[PDB]
């Protein structure tokens, strides 16, 4: 009974990691959007230098 | 004379969790306003305003990360508080075994 | 958009618009929204 | 005894070793009709399979009457005999019928011995691999040999199909993979329903690619970072390779490609609003192919 | 109502749908949703079914929020036979439920989806087709209403 | 240029965060898979008794 409870507790924690904000998919979007901005702004910077 | 069949239970199912997304519409531009400032000055102004916004955005990201980690910290404590009771029951029944 | 009017009147390029509506997104709490305007202003100053 | 009979005794010795099945079952696997003859003071295969135990005092035998395999038809006692012999329900019975023969337009089939043997062959194909009728069908589709019908097939072709099924089942067991996962990875039909993830992908791609110039840079390379961000990818070049593969495949019922997708997003897409578009289903199919 | 939302475990957008359109969840038309335990148990069952749908839930819910969901898509989502769901829906339509089930709500109202899933669960418990349950429920031999 | 360096530091922070969160989700899915065998062992211990 204790081990079966632990299975539910591990599923509840996994669900919290998937359902929260500040999750994997937000950071993936942040990386892609920032990388595109970073390369465009580098092209502008080097033109200015 | 007949020995009955020793039917035996199968493995537990793998529990499965559902992860859905949320979407919210695109933004809308304000009406542009024409003002008395030559472009280099209104640009140094706006650029300052924007850099202040980026600083609020970095504070906001830090807040989001912190609050989510603290909600996990409280979840693991309430979960171990619930896990302890069964161990107490097991120890009590071990005494009856002795 | 006030700096964009200043651009469109110091130069005559009334057609040229640099600020896009996509800077804010409610799906992701509007994070990184300022850095898109910072890039837009950099493009506006470079073209200027 | 001659070349023909001596050819499949090796096959039955193989099947009885590999699958540890009885001789008669292996013969059924060798495209052989069920034997009505009872010998060795034992009930025959047909008798053991259908006639015993007798159902409501009715004796089952091959006849010229026609039996319906439609699940909703609520067939007579013969359908009940078939269900009891095959240990399957009506819906799976119809699915097995569809698996065995693709030329059976209607559920009704002839009650001769050959059709019963074909049905038993189809049932044992799933039985030997520890799968039921549903995973058997999905496996045959995932293999690509599901188009071929088991009712009209050569013995060597049947042996090749058996070997392919055994190899793929062994591979799946080694890979800890379910049949449904393989079917999803090998699926071609795509659901044409808008999803919040697909909507977010469309919004991000439209916002990022706005103002793009065709001659300045390659469209695919520019579109790759947003696809990586939206579709949860670790690397950008993985998204670029996936886009190249999709352009070579041209997914969906309306053959979709990066240029067509970009043009549709530029012209007929309005972010932030729920509207019905004729081409929107093809967009959804292309996005589903990318995610797959 | 926070304690409700957190205890139920339902996803945020289906909670929005439940608040905005109780008719989609089959509550009485034109009335505010109830936090009665009777509604709480059905909300919990909806959340459990959504969790069971797994990764497909994202498309299933979107097709459910439109009047779009069909037997075949839901069968693919639950890894069930499409003919099985179609015939379970047919049997539910044939028999007198309250509220009645009609083809234009059979996958549009949650009460109809729940009734169809109950039929499927009972059929698979008995390891028979839904026609088996249809034959069984005809054995009302202790009544005077019908032959 | 100093604005570009600031985008580069934000980008490095994003990369580190997203990689750590992908590890966090991996360890949970991995312990969720590890629990089933322990349940099977406990069940067969009951049959032993």
């Amino acid at each position: 009974t204790s081990l079966k409870t632990q299975q539910e507790q591990t599923q509840s924690q996994l669900a919290f990691l998937q359902r929260k904000f500040s999750n994997q998919a937000l950071y993936n979007w942040l990386r892609g959007r920032l990388a595109a901005i970073y390369f465009q702004f580098y092209d502008l910077a080097v033109a200015r230098c | 004379l007949y020995l009955p069949i020793y039917a035996t239970p199968a493995d537990p199912k793998a529990l499965l969790s559902a992860a859905v997304a949320t979407s919210q519409g695109g933004g809308w531009l304000p009406e542009s306003f024409m003002s008395l400032w030559r472009f280099p000055h209104m640009l140094e102004n706006a650029r300052g305003m924007v850099s202040q916004l980026t600083q609020f955005g970095s504070t906001l990201q830090n807040i989001i990360e912190r609050q989510d980690a603290e909600a996990l910290n409280a979840l693991l404590q309430n979960q171990a508080a619930e896990l302890i009771l069964t161990n107490l029951s097991i120890q009590d029944k071990t005494i009856e075994e002795l | 958009l006030m700096a964009e009017q200043a651009y469109r009147w110091e130069l005559n390029d009334d057609s040229a618009r640099f600020i896009k509506p996509g800077a804010w997104q409610g799906t992701y709490a509007g994070l990184l929204a300022g850095e898109t305007l910072m890039l837009s202003l950099a493009q506006m100053e470079d073209a200027h | 005894i001659n070349t023909d009979v001596l050819g499949k005794v090796f096959l039955t010795k193989y099947y009885m070793q590999r699958y540890a099945i009885h001789a008669e079952t292996a013969l059924i696997l060798c495209n052989a009709p069920i034997s009505q003859r009872s010998y060795d003071n034992q009930p025959s295969q047909f008798d053991r399979l259908f006639n015993t135990p007798l159902l409501n005092g009715q004796y089952f035998s091959t006849g010229d009457e026609e039996i319906d395999l439609n699940s909703g038809s609520t067939g007579d006692w013969r359908k009940t005999i078939l269900k009891r012999a095959f240990n399957i329900d009506d819906v799976s019975l119809f699915r097995l019928l569809w698996i065995t023969d693709h030329d059976n337009k209607d559920g009704k089939i002839k009650n001769n011995l050959k059709n019963l043997s074909n049905l038993y062959i189809g049932k044992l194909l799933a039985d030997i691999h520890q799968l039921t009728i549903d995973e058997l069908d999905l496996l045959l589709i995932a293999v690509g040999e599901g188009k071929t019908n088991l009712s009209a097939i050569s013995d060597k072709q049947l042996a090749t199909l058996i070997r392919k099924l055994n190899t793929i089942t062994s591979w799946l067991h080694t890979q800890k993979w379910s049949v449904f996962q393989l079917f999803i990875m090998t699926s071609t039909s795509y659901n044409k329903t808008l999803t919040p993830e697909i909507k977010n992908l469309l919004d991000t791609v439209y916002h990022g690619l706005q103002g793009f110039d065709k001659d300045k840079a390659d469209l695919l390379h520019v579109m790759a970072p947003y696809i990586a961000a939206t579709l949860q990818l670790s690397s950008e070049n993985v998204a670029h390779s996936v886009l190249l593969w999709a352009d070579k495949l041209q997914p969906g019922d309306g053959a979709m490609t990066a240029e067509k997708f970009w043009d549709w997003l530029n012209t007929k897409y309005t972010p932030g609003s729920s509207e019905a578009v004729e081409t929107q289903e093809h967009i959804v199919q292309y996005c589903q192919a990318l995610a797959q | 109502l926070e304690m409700v939302y957190h205890s139920t475990g339902i996803n945020e957008n289906a909670f929005r749908l439940f608040v905005t359109k109780p008719e989609m969840f089959g509550a009485a038309t034109g009335a505010a949703p109830a936090h009665d335990a009777l509604s709480l148990i059905m909300l919990t069952r909806f959340a459990d079914w959504v969790n069971a749908l797994g990764e497909k839930a994202s498309s299933v819910l979107a097709a459910f929020e439109a009047n779009s969901l069909t037997a075949e898509q839901l069968a693919d989502a639950m890894n069930l036979d499409a003919n099985l769901l179609l015939q379970a829906s047919i049997q539910a339509q044939n028999h007198q439920h309250l509220p009645p089930v009609t083809p234009e709500n059979a996958f549009s109202c949650w009460t109809s989806i729940n009734t169809i899933l109950q039929w499927v669960n009972v059929a698979q418990q008995l390891n028979v087709a839904p026609q088996g349950v249809s034959a069984l429920v005809g054995l009302d031999y202790i009544q005077s209403m019908k032959e």
